[PDB]
């Protein structure tokens, strides 16, 4: 507790230059702490760039849409089929979501510019993938410092097909992470995307229409999500990127409520439609038994007594299932200790979940939070816990060596250092290729993983029997 | 619903009924689909002749790539030195990227930083960041050499390199003999392939330019062996393995296979084995210095022979009989050693296995990519075995490799049906093994998209993917294989026989229609 | 019909309707065919609990057996020493089979003579067949030795082998000191495996038994290795390797593995390598003896301890995990050399793979077979993946080994759902893993049907084949790898995940119906 | 050749002992031999016993009908689906070629005998095959040593459960090779499965109805033999037992002319049904363009008139296919020098097909043929070729040494010897898993084969360039 924690923050520091040590103790503290700030050079931090966020998450999950990764062949190739979100589809000629499509710049590009060579790119999108419903441009860093201007070739390539192309400007260089990217791929769907109906009528909005914004469907998380909302009446008309199709986002303008699952990236296009279209947003969990109860309540009580009671029915009609999960499986993770780290919002939104199995979450942090974020964080984190914005790798590593956890949730670069140490280890970003983790359907799934792992027979076996 | 004695994850979850239901309601309404019939109607058109003459008309979009950016080559070949971290000065978003796509092929730690330049350092440069970054780094990770590269950020901006890492040695940020040898790595030009020569130039540059007057070649009677960008475990140890069997001293320049294989024992280790600096200070002394993959370490000849005068052996990738022939020879004319009997032995096991699968692999076609070494040599093994290399492709390849190629192809009555394309990526590919249909395709795990394509538009136009490359990520442990040498030959022989006769027992697996031929022997 | 550019092999051939037109003609005109929904509706009953039932109350009828008989042992343990042949006493048919079914699983020659007795040697008995073929293969093949078995004719007539030899030497056939040890191997009595086991005892004794009198348990100061039945050739070679890697003077007594794998210059070798005469004849001067594979030489056991006089340890075969720990110890013991840094650090290098892999192994379910030792190793290994070992048939196996497993069984969460059969066989497991769908087997290339009848229920219940075992026909080279140390669990384990991640991919390819979960990386 | 071949037979004969050399001698022919005769022991024989002639090789292919290997488990195990004899069928349900059905004896059964396990199990075979159409009982040696009266249980059996039931004494230490064994086991079809159709008057014979006797079916040799004699109106009741069926095999007694492929294994039944039913018989050979043209031909004379006429159509039909393959294969092989070693038929058999190739066979010998076989090879093989019968492995190995032939043809443990020593091998029992090689459309396969294989690259490669 306290001192213990706090002893423990001031060793690590001692590592430091001077510069950096004032820096990082700013974001370490024991629950204060600040958030969304440049990265110390040379600490090896686990975050990426605006353009992860912007292709990588928000973007690149909208099926129907070409994505390209515009610039040089790095980054789309390091992102293909990187994320797990979900998608149903013919990719190659109706959905394209694990293609990578690149405009690969040599050095002509570089140094006279790759605008016409864009302008040449999307006329070929549009010879060898006819039934494409529009196209997105992600610049990556060269584009902007280059001095091109990918949004007249979007204007004027859009006019000359009648498609929807977005410019957006998300060059790794802007911002300090993947943050600002969900911020100017949120900018982006505003100004081109999300008016486009505007002026339509036709379509037959009913007092139950929801949208479910910020669920990017790893592993299928967004359907175990959308079943549990229509089991209770609600119509789902829109899923904002993952299995995302373009139809849904324009649909988005007409519906009663906005379900926001992941605040971070999301909050900034809720807020807008709030402003421009009365309609109103709100934050969710699906994490868990007690919280997706909690959140199924929380949404049909802004509905009226018949959802109400439907919400009511789906708590009963599965109660028997994830009753039967707890059974199984908390017995088995009872008093297990975690320690978390991951992007903006499931650093804090599986909490519930992991005590539901009985297991107690001794540190939490997160890539690319802000301080909202961390207000939110603090309710639901243990009085004395340890909290770490942007953890540099020789900090995670020696905050694990003293808490000693007994199962560790974090990413891929993460992954194989503590497994090494003898911890059980699930990646928390990809589900570990397992999954759904969201509702009940969800919860199982989750509950099994975590025992496989947590209780593997492995990792009695790290030390050599003649080395004992 | 969930049984909790038997959970289903997303496959096959998702085909439980009232999912099926929700995901047809969702998408009649609200998605506004096109109707199945043009989507088959159109995947049909994708497979034509039509189709794949206007997919070669491409100018200016690439889709699904074959090659990555120079960074990522910089940052294997400086993971092959002892204790060394890689840095690569630029966008961090970058670094994340590296480490990841490693991490997934190798499945173990990756450590590479950053120093993290943004927006500000777009207008002023770099400068401070390179000053703070080694600082904070040696600090920190504790390496003995930091060795550094860039991002195509720090490329456009032309922050020079030499001048800030000299003026945050002036400014006391690290020591003026701390080790930081650099290369300029712009992910706009070539590919990582040569992000790895550019990093070993420079690394061997930094090491010896200056020391020069006191080098005798030939006095420490060693050879040196530069690997190339190589992710197979078993290529690292096989080259040493027969090299140390026939008592030949040499040094492996650039050596990743301790760190890239730690044991999992209660301990991290973040630095294990590599090439040591005495390695490459002492290196010019050596006799000669053999290339393994000439073809991406063309800046590294020149500066071999340009700077330490070695006269560089004219030898392929060892790679297949012939080569690995070829290669065990030069060797032993530089040691003055004899190949000893077990190499004789092992090269006639691999000509025994030549000759009991020949009948299963005669005359089989292949479509097949990845970097220019590793495919003309995987083409030379797959003529010496009588099959076909019908399509050869290495978007990173050039015009002379192209040609080198194309005279090996022509040298054989097996290359006769085989075009090699350069400059070409995987949906170029896609159109190829759907309009002239070989076999089976050896390629990389973005080889299994096409697969599922071929399979879409039928059973018997399915091309099955036999994994042989970088990267591999939907498999487990392959990096652990090898391709060179005799050894790696028995193993692909292995691989493309079985391969073939998995295939013909799924096809020949029908009762009373195709077991007819199920054999128990073949 | 046939067109010259694309010549049809049997498959596809008779798939032509003309073909196909004329095999319904056949059946329709004269085969007096039961009609397919009556052969449907049995094919249907033999899945069901209540055909099981009935199958496994067979007392007399034996179908598809897992075992094959004695003196099929008593040849590959002949082959094992130095310029020996193997000859079987009785009739001829045996050793063309012996011969063959070796040849197919080694593809190699597999040489062994049989002394030809016929009608009347099976009233008179079969000793002129013992002198002329002493002398014919001792002047024809020109062998160091001649290791005689017995065929079930000669083992029924009682031919009193020592008898017999002892007069081809009295009467001048072959030389007094000529090396002819023997051995009778009944394919009525036990296996294959008991075969090897008679035939080592009578080595053993032939060069041991009356030279005891001058034997130090200890001067030579090596530990001596019985290999057992072993048809994996990267099994010998681990065992030779880790041993020397401890700096271990040993001795491998029965070794074949440079005759089962000669190179192909231009030259036959009808004998390489070997266990010497002398190395047999010093074998009681060892420290000690290990067994590798207990459940099949208890005979050598009772020889080695009651004549030899050493306290044979009780090992497991040394397979999985715990199993090589435990026989690392024991030989650092025997021998007072330290476990080197090279095994610690391959031993770890197993366990992150076992980390890495933990999650598509969790809770895999196998049904699988073979001879005891392999299969109690295999069973081991899964259980420490956190697999299932649910069905585990060895046909050949007894009561007590029996009693052994299902102890280590109780011994692990895992074990809960397995059962051990001894005494069955594979029309046997064909029941059970139709009522009790495991997700794959692990055997040798019989087990082909098994999934073919499988598949006919329908793709759900398919149970895919992983070939691990003996005789392995339908695949080329598989003999080359290993199952023991810490080398072969990296290889079984390889195979297993990507058994698992193959399978996922084969159900997840469907377009727009499965590929959803078609995941890149895994 | 000419005295080359007769000092080279000398040469080799020289390392044996006086009573080996005395009898091998007479073995070893230039092209004068005994045949059929024991094999000296400890010398290699290739040879395989009377259970692999009856059980492997006649027996086995019968589709719908359980085989019983009697005995100890090694007999059936080995020769588990070991040979290719093709079948279409539902295996486990009303077909069960490719499974080992075994009493598999113990010490009890030795020392009291098995005739009371062998009624416990045919009740088992009952109970749980009950689509089988009859059961066979292949004795393995211990069988007749033992004492025991498979007939006995046999006629019991097959009275009680209304069941053909064949007891088929081939034990392995009968006669002196496999042959035997298929005399055996076609007099144990004559004595019970031949005759059950005597009376019946009730199947619908034509003029043209034809058996083909002694094709096995390897690799589908027999489907590519039967579909051209049916192109020529021929109506084929019965395959003797590639494919074979019991019922086929009870109404061969009312054909028209019984087309004997394999003399060896089945002059025997032949002889039998010419003297009973008085159905003749004619040998004839499907190996090679020129020989399948003429046997069409010879087959044709046997009938009237539209016959001829469809025979020289098909002929007609098939020329424009195997010409193109002659055209393109021939110049690939010709003047290549083949040496033979196989059972009892392809030594000769396969001879015309080589020459077809423009290739020649300068030795072929036979494992068990008798005088009557070598008549008929002389006919085939050029002067001085080397004929060698029940050659040894030395023998054999010697031969090779000094002929230096292109390519040797020869059965699974020959294979890796001779490909060790740098000569192309192709098996010519199993067909190399490749096949099948008879009738028109099996010379396509045969002349691609052979050329991928005595043209393989892999053959240059076996020596290294150092040494
Ligand atoms: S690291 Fe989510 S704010 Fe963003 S990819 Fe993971 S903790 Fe992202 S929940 Fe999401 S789907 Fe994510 S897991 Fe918000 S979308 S930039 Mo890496
Ligand atoms: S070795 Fe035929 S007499 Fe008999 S199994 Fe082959 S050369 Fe036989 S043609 Fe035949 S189908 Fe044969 S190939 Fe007569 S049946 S005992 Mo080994
Ligand atoms: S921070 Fe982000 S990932 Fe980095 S480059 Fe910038 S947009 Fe992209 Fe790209 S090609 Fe390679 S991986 Fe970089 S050096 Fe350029
Ligand atoms: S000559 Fe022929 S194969 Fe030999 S046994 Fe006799 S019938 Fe049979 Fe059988 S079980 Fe084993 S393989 Fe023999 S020793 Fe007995
Ligand atoms: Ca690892
Ligand atoms: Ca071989």
């Amino acid at each position: 507790s306290r001192e213990e924690v706090e002893s423990l923050i001031q060793e690590v520091l001692e590592v430091y230059p001077e510069k950096a040590r004032k820096d990082r103790n700013k974001h370490l503290a024991v629950n204060c702490i600040i958030s969304n700030k440049k990265s110390q050079p040379g600490l090896m931090t686990i975050r990426g760039c605006a353009y992860a966020g912007s292709k990588g998450v928000v973007w690149g999950p909208i099926k129907d849409m070409i994505h390209i990764s515009h610039g040089p062949v790095g980054c789309g190739q390091y992102s293909r089929a990187g994320r797990r979100n979900y998608y149903i589809g013919t990719t190659g000629v109706n959905a394209f979501v694990t293609m990578n499509f690149t405009s690969d710049f040599q050095e002509k590009d570089i140094v006279f510019g790759g605008d016409k060579k864009l302008a040449k790119l999307i006329d070929e999108v549009e010879t060898l993938f006819p039934l494409n419903k529009g196209i997105s441009v992600q610049s990556e860093c060269p584009i902007g410092l280059i001095g091109d201007d990918i949004e007249s070739v979007s204007k004027v390539k859009g006019a000359e097909l009648s498609k929807t192309i977005v410019p957006v400007r998300c060059e790794g260089f802007r911002g300090v992470s993947q943050s600002l990217g969900h911020h100017i791929a949120n900018d982006a769907v505003r100004d081109w995307v999300l008016g486009k109906r505007d002026e339509d009528t036709t379509f037959a909005s009913t007092p139950y229409d929801v949208a479910i914004i910020g669920d990017y469907n790893i592993g299928g998380d967004a359907w175990s999500s959308r079943i549990l909302l229509e089991e209770m009446g609600l119509r789902c008309v829109a899923q904002w990127s993952g299995d995302g199709s373009i139809s849904e986002i324009e649909l988005t303008p007409k519906v009663k409520l906005n379900l926001v699952h992941c605040y971070r990236s999301m909050n900034y296009i809720s807020r807008h439609m709030e402003e421009k279209y009365g309609i109103p947003w709100m934050e969710y969990n699906f994490f868990g038994p007690t919280k997706t109860i909690e959140s199924l309540r929380a949404i049909a009580a802004k509905f009226d007594e018949s959802i109400q009671k439907k919400c009511e029915e789906v708590i009963a009609k599965y109660k028997p299932e994830w009753e039967a999960v707890v059974a199984k499986y908390r017995p088995r993770l009872e008093g297990k200790r975690v320690m978390l780290y991951i992007g903006g919002l499931r650093p804090r939104h599986v909490i519930g979940a992991y005590e539901d199995l009985g297991m107690e979450v001794v540190g939490t942090g997160y890539e690319f939070a802000h301080n909202d974020d961390y207000d939110r964080t603090m309710k639901e984190m243990g009085d004395s816990t340890l909290l770490y914005d942007d953890v540099t790798g020789y900090e995670f590593e020696e905050f694990v060596k003293r808490i000693k956890p007994d199962l560790i949730g974090s990413g891929i670069k993460e992954k194989f250092i503590f497994q090494k140490m003898g911890i059980p280890f699930r990646e928390m970003h990809s589900w570990d290729y397992s999954g759904p983790y969201h509702g009940f359907d969800g919860f199982a799934i989750f509950a099994r993983d975590m025992d496989m792992t947590l209780n593997n027979p492995c990792w009695k076996k790290l030390q050599a029997p003649w080395e004992a | 619903s969930q049984q909790v004695d038997k959970i289903k994850a997303s496959y096959p979850l998702f085909l439980d009924q009232d999912y099926k239901d929700m995901l047809a309601k969702k998408r009649d309404g609200f998605e506004e689909k096109y109707p199945q019939d043009k989507i088959d109607e159109v995947f049909q058109w994708t497979t034509t002749k039509e189709y794949q003459e206007l997919n070669f008309q491409r100018e200016a979009l690439t889709v699904n790539p074959a090659k990555a950016c120079q960074p990522l080559g910089a940052v294997l070949c400086a993971l092959g030195f002892e204790k060394t971290m890689p840095y690569v000065h630029g966008s961090q978003g970058c670094v994340a990227y590296f480490r990841s796509y490693f991490n997934r092929h190798f499945r173990e730690p990756v450590s590479c930083v950053s120093d993290s330049m943004t927006e500000d350092a777009a207008v002023f440069g770099g400068q401070q960041n390179m000053k703070d970054g080694l600082q904070n780094c040696k600090a920190t990770y504790k390496p003995d050499m930091i060795a550094v590269s860039t991002t195509c950020m720090a490329e456009v901006i032309g922050d020079d390199l030499n001048a800030f890492i000299n003026n945050s040695k002036k400014e006391g940020f690290i020591p003026d003999e701390f080790p930081v040898p650099f290369a300029h790595t712009p992910s706009f030009v070539g590919s990582h392939v040569t992000g790895w020569d550019n990093m070993f130039e420079g690394i061997a540059r930094y090491f010896t330019l200056k020391s020069m007057d006191d080098k005798v070649v030939g006095s420490n009677k060693k050879i040196n062996i530069v690997p190339g960008f190589e992710t197979y475990l078993g290529n690292f140890r096989v080259i040493k393995r027969m090299l140390s069997e026939m008592g030949v001293g040499y040094s492996l320049l650039s050596d990743p296979e301790e760190v890239l294989d730690t044991p999992a024992d209660g301990q991290f280790r973040m630095y294990a084995g590599g090439t040591t600096q005495e390695e490459m200070k002492d290196a010019p002394n050596a006799l000669n210095t053999v290339l393994l993959q000439p073809w991406h370490l063309e800046k590294t000849k020149k500066f071999v022979e340009g700077t330490w005068k070695h006269e560089v052996p004219k030898l392929n990738i060892p790679m297949g009989l012939d080569w690995t022939d070829e290669f065990l020879m030069k060797v032993s004319e530089i040691s003055g050693q004899p190949i000893p009997a077990s190499l004789t032995k092992e090269r006639g096991r691999l000509v025994d296995m030549m000759t009991d699968s020949h009948t299963w692999l005669h005359g089989k076609r292949f479509a097949l990519w990845g970097d220019p070494d590793f495919v003309m040599g995987l083409v030379k093994f797959l003529l010496e075995l009588g099959c076909e290399p019908v399509h050869i492709l290495c978007h990173n390849g050039n015009k002379r490799w192209k040609k080198a190629v194309d005279a090996i192809l022509a040298a054989s009555p097996y290359g006769k049906n085989a075009t090699v394309y350069i400059g070409k990526d995987l949906w170029h590919l896609r159109s190829l093994v759907f309009t002239d249909k070989p076999d089976f395709m050896i390629g990389n795990s973005y080889g299994k998209f096409i697969q599922r394509d071929t399979l879409h538009k039928g059973k018997e136009f399915e091309v099955p993917l036999i994994r042989i490359g970088f990267p591999i990520f939907d498999r487990h442990h392959l990096h652990r294989s090898t391709t060179l040498g005799y050894e790696g030959a028995m193993q692909i022989l292995t691989t493309l026989v079985n391969s073939i006769l998995e295939r013909l027992d799924e096809e020949t697996r029908g009762m009373q229609a195709t077991d007819y031929n199920h054999d128990l022997v073949r």
